[PDB]
DNA sequence: CTTCCTCGAAGGTTC
DNA sequence: GAACCTTCGAGGAAG
């Protein structure tokens, strides 16, 4: 696989991976398990990757299962009852799963057994079930959707952040190892500051620069046809996508910065406004290209600069 | 009386009771606890994976 | 031609048309599919008859499918028993298909194989089989609802666009050629530029304009002809239906240009609220000529130019 | 009978009529069948009337049925299957097909066959030539790839006072009720530009002649009728004029809003703004701003007031 | 019995009682069926009592339905192919048809047939159901929720005015005599003033006075009587409750007639804004008693001439 | 028992009590049931409490529901067929009811049958019920939210009154008998005073104090014992809470007196704009320690004996 | 265990506990349950906490649930009817509970009955249910946003505050001793000054500078190792956390130190409101680094030479 | 062979087909001897 | 998917 | 120019 195996193997994210290395290891001083952790942070910054690290690092299998994959709490329940001591427990979507089971996850991270209540009317028992020492790991795009007494159990927290330019040359250098392409240390620069931060799109970008330069080259992805393939797959030197060109440009010359609605601009460029709000303007707010107010959005002084039109 | 114990357990936890019989009936044994049966009902019918 | 066979053949769409070009003559190199393909666009633009080009270049069998038809994990697992090597699989809007299916195809596009789980417990198995490689291309207009897994299984997308002038007019002088009718050039390009850049509308103006030229005239489609068939339809030089025109003078002739609410907007022209939010307004946004407030519509200054009127702020 | 049934005798709709003349004419010339056809417009107009008209020029058997009588897949595909060529299927209040429909409809439109599922069972389907129309008057409720199919647009319109006025005379001789020349044109200035309240109004004319007369309608006999009706000349009804005056007496003109005045004629809320205010809004005698709703000159003029702007 | 049975007995409505005269018998004359009718007005006007005249004058039947019971097209189909020839159906509170239903009527009311699916799967039939001649009647308060093509389909329309003084001294007169008691004329009108216009209310306030004048009297009303009962309910001879004289001093002597918004006199009369606005500000305003405008409330001059103050 | 059962014990509400005596009475000479009645006004005055009193006067099977219960159409009817000659139907809340079923009790109230659809589908038909004589007791907090059609056909309305401290004296007297605890009169009125008027209040109050007096008392409420349990509680001798008391204060010592705006005013208390308009506000209008006025508002002078500072 | 069982351990919140005491001891000598009591104020001071210690003070069993996990009525009448007599029933975030769920608890908490519909079709039925003693206790961080009807049905209100270093820092004591751990007096000072004055922080910095100095040092806690440790993690010398920052380094920047709504605050931060409204604002305002405006929020001269900018 | 047939019988029904319909969908195969495998690609191959 | 209704913006008067 | 009051318009959530 392409995904690391090991700390010393897993590039950036020296925060946390510096925190862990100490919590796992004094959890094994103790002969103990690591308290249950919560990794939050965008999407493809490598935390489904991070999981597996921490199983080898503990010298324990992982078990992985999904938030929509749990239905009933009698699924929640056999899959903590197939459980060794050390076990950890890999729940993707964490804050997706209906609340009828976190009734029961409650109990089974704090107290490490379940009670059973049964009985009809005037009757009422129950039974209690032990449970081997477990570690949960969940994950999720945002802090604050998870419910919050769920949130007060993690004690630990990981917040997964944007890799630099350092650390994707060093992933772009060797992924193309993996295909046989010579790559020039300069050209491998340029793909990485257009990656705009995800490992996935300088892999994607990758796969698709090797194609040019097999055919409009000599099968060596210098810095001159790195440029030229670049341009033909309309990315931008920011980094910025199709679609992302376009609501800039809208917004400048068909209403001068804004500021316009969502639901306008939304229809102007054939788009559904759910489509928007989630996938483009996370990005174009936090690179500071556009920002919000109560009348609607207006491009800044940047975007202008950017886009190469003469301010006002 | 641990086998309705048992399937009054799986009841609860949503499973009907067709298959929470069913699910018992194929356990037995006579010492065993309805918490012990419990644990193996379950565990005979969940899909181990290698 | 209408029925493209080679890109060599198929009329606009340049840029995804140069792009797949590159892509497809790099998988020849070798002997490989061509990588799972995503087509993102309005609807009505003609993603149907690209897929097919795209198999005609890699000379290969195409299949087509949709989303809705598939209920069951077996369904596809059939369909994909059919494919002969390199096949192309097309599934037209995607989005719908249910989650049942989408966690099987995942371990399909990526590995070539399915693996099926059966029994219990101690009698846990498991059944592998194998797939012949394959290309999936998928169509879809609403992009933004598709889980992230699915999206990063598909490695190319392309997106479609409304046509130009200057293409849109080559269609209807191909068309006007199924039919038997003459057509001056300087008449083709009057329809094209009313035909709001769809080729479906342009088909339906061709229509009306040859009725009446072999009713009103002598069997030919003049500039003389196309002036007058385009003054019985309501058609203005933009595209303007006679409703269209009547919503924008009412907002500039007693409103002063806004901001109006929709209902006092709708009772003025006597329609439905659902009819001018729905047929009308939509285009009038992206022509550029309202825009749409926290108070109501109101009218921009590329509005009043285009009617005739003073403007000031 | 009442709906005309002949182009010649389709008094009005000069666009709409001038239009579906040239279609047909050309289609018939070709040997081929009509293009699909949306009638959409107000109530009253002659929606349903022109459905038939069009049939009995194309020579062709209409087979009708509505949209609330189609409940699922199996209804419709029994009823395309009974379609001969050049038939003529009419859907009235096509608009509430449910979306499970539509999407079957639309496809036999395009490509002249069905190819479903309905213990389920494939079913499919060849269709000969065929001409849908379809009549609504909620148009936008319809689905985007729906509309784009049709090939003809209708859209519908009011008359005007010397159209009514023929109308009024034509039904006059159905019932064999004798009116004079300008006793008609009383009754097309009060019947709002719409055919039926033209023919409602005839017929509440009419009941008073043959009790309070001598069975004939003339210019004072249709004057006495008017006034118990008390319908104004210019087609306010007695609570249009209470607003109007109110409005002018008591707000000096306005702005006032639908709250207050309302509560000062004893009516609902709702029944002022979609019963008697949208004819007030259309002939010009109220207009609504961001403050409110003021009279124009006109209604002053016309209820007998000194305007004062 | 307390519900008129004929034209003779129905006292008022001069308007809406001279047309109907006038339509059913011409409808007579040509011995055919009444066109379609619709009456709406304020409560309790005599709206439903005028309904079951039309039947008894014209001769015939009436079968009886309520918009709330109908949910579905099935009920409906059913209660029509029930009607004979010449048949009325009368449908009260017709405005809660579901739009879905409604529809169905288009069909009936104009060319008296309907369409129907009938027959299973390949045996689908669609059929032309056709009914016989009948009149439609319809009472509701909420005319303006009717579909636009619904109430075009109406033929008459009849709108319900308020009673006079003359009218409704007649209407307790007649009451006093279905009960057994005597009432002094000059008695009856004291009632009659304070009814506030409505049949129903004059047909409370007599109940409510009966009760007295058997307990705490001889059983006869007369003016000494009248009184008293009158002084117990504490209603002012202009109809004027408790709650409605507490509004006009309050606005007279604490902000000298206003202008004063809802809010502000709501609270010191410690009422609920909804309770004010709804209940007793309307009478008050058709009354002459409050004037609204832009600034507020303002109490006008015949308030003041009312409770003894002085207009300065 | 807290809850009175006759109108012997039932202290206040002279103005209700007095008529509902008089029509109970006359009902029973007649041999009849009483009018549907409605119960309205402010929140813990009586209105549940009165309707059970009437039912023991009357002596009948008193038959309760709540206006949240009733789900659909289906459930009223069930309701209405288990009727009995001269039963009570009581609803409370009777204004949470949805509008689909508040249309029913028209014809219930009036002419007491019911349109109902019956039959499997293939054959079905309406039918007239026909309900036994009863009478319908209504409370709501809000009767501004009832239709206009359905308050015209009660018969009997009573509005409930705040108490005053002759008559809410007597209340706590009552009420120490039942708890057997001894309270001298002394101690009584001041409980009173700060009971703001509702008999619910007032209640509390005492079993508070109850309890402390009898763990750090004689087991006697004395007007020593009172003071030192209410400074506890923290209740002014006026009945106003901290909260309260800031205003008052904010306003002297920052505004001399205002005129105010409520904007200003809340930012310098830390108080939510709409909260200190809808729960504080209320009580110091009426109670006159604070006036509004179209400038802002204005602490009186009561407001400044009562704290203590100079006015001026 | 860490959760304290009696009111000896319980520390802090003298106010409140000398309440609970005298109530909780006259429902001794008595043979009746507590009366309902509603906890409210910030998250995380050992509310959920003092439920417990409740409970065991009377010995009777604690049944726990949420507001949010009740969906339908039908749902809180089962668990109504799993209440044996005198049993503790807590409910937290009660302030989110549906309307149509609250409506139930007026009837059982006033006088343990409530009204339901019961069976299908023709076996449709009114049933009233009867519940034995139980004494409710809710939580809720939004006293304010109760409606005005439950909110007068609690007969004790308890307000809970931040701690002071004099109490924080015995808690962290308290709980270095439970672990057998050696802290120092300067270190557990230090660790509580940052602990923004909530337990529930200082008890998970707490485990984590215990494996810091087990990995990284010599097994014992010292202000060098603490310090070292605090500034491994995030909390910044004062306890602001990165979101603290991120808001504070946002208010500067991009609105030039305000005024700003808090709406549009958070959608810049990518924040949901309710966690900045309620776990940040709170803190912020108490301690004088935001203050309050007509026109918004506004950053005070404390942050700016805390985060190191000029106060131009 | 009723080891392979009945693993290509459960193996159809975890597809989603019914108990009943899988148990028919294989018995109209002819081929016994046939592993599993072959016996399912042959039952979803016959029903297409 | 639909009907109701509540939250917000802004025009206008007055001190 | 700070404070009150009336009016309209677009969301959103409880059927
Ligand atoms: N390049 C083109 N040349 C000729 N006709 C086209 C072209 N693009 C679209 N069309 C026409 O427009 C319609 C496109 O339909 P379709 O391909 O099904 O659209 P989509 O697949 O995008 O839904 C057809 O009528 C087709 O003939
Ligand atoms: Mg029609
Ligand atoms: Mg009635
Ligand atoms: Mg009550």
């Amino acid at each position: 696989t392409l995904r690391p195996q090991y700390f010393k193997e897993y590039i950036g994210q020296d925060k946390v991976k510096d925190q862990l290395k100490i919590f796992i290891e004094a959890a094994k001083l103790r002969d103990e398990a690591l308290d249950h952790t919560l990794l939050f942070g965008p999407p493809g910054l490598g935390k489904t990757t991070m999981a597996f690290v921490i199983a080898n690092e503990m010298g324990v299998n992982l078990k992985q299962t999904s938030g929509p994959a749990i239905e009933k709490a009698g699924d929640l329940v056999a899959i903590l009852n197939d459980l060794e001591p050390g076990d950890i427990l890999f729940i993707d979507e964490i804050h997706r799963m209906p609340m009828a089971v976190e009734e029961v996850l409650y109990s089974a991270m704090e107290d490490y057994y379940i009670d059973i209540m049964i009985g009809a009317g005037e009757t009422s028992r129950s039974v209690h079930l032990d449970l081997p020492p477990f570690t949960l790991v969940g994950a999720t795009t945002r802090a604050g959707m998870l419910s919050n007494p769920l949130r007060a159990r993690f004690g630990i927290n990981g917040h997964m952040e944007y890799y630099e330019l350092p650390d994707l040359t060093e992933i772009v250098e060797r992924t193309s190892e993996i295909f046989e392409m010579t790559i020039t240390p300069e050209a491998a620069l340029e793909l990485a500051r257009r990656s705009r931060g995800t490992p996935r799109i300088a892999n994607r970008l990758l796969k698709r620069v090797r194609d040019y330069a097999q055919i409009m080259g000599d099968g060596v992805i210098d810095d001159k046809i790195a440029d030229q393939a670049l341009t033909m797959l309309d990315v931008d030197h920011e980094g910025l996508d199709y679609v992302d060109q376009k609501i800039l440009r809208t917004m400048i010359e068909m209403y001068g910065g804004g500021p316009v609605g969502l639901g306008t601009l939304s229809v102007n460029i054939a788009e559904e406004r759910e489509t928007v709000e989630d996938m483009y303007e996370p990005y174009l707010i936090q690179k500071g290209f556009i920002m919000r107010t109560r009348t609607g959005r207006v491009a800044t002084a940047k975007a202008y600069e950017h886009m190469g039109y003469d301010y006002t | 009386d641990a086998e309705q114990e048992a399937v009054a357990a799986l009841v609860a936890l949503g499973y009907k009771p067709q298959e929470a019989s069913r699910m018992v009936s194929k356990i037995a044994r006579p010492d065993a606890s309805s918490e012990t049966l419990i644990r193996d009902a379950l565990r005979a019918a969940l899909h181990h994976h290698h």
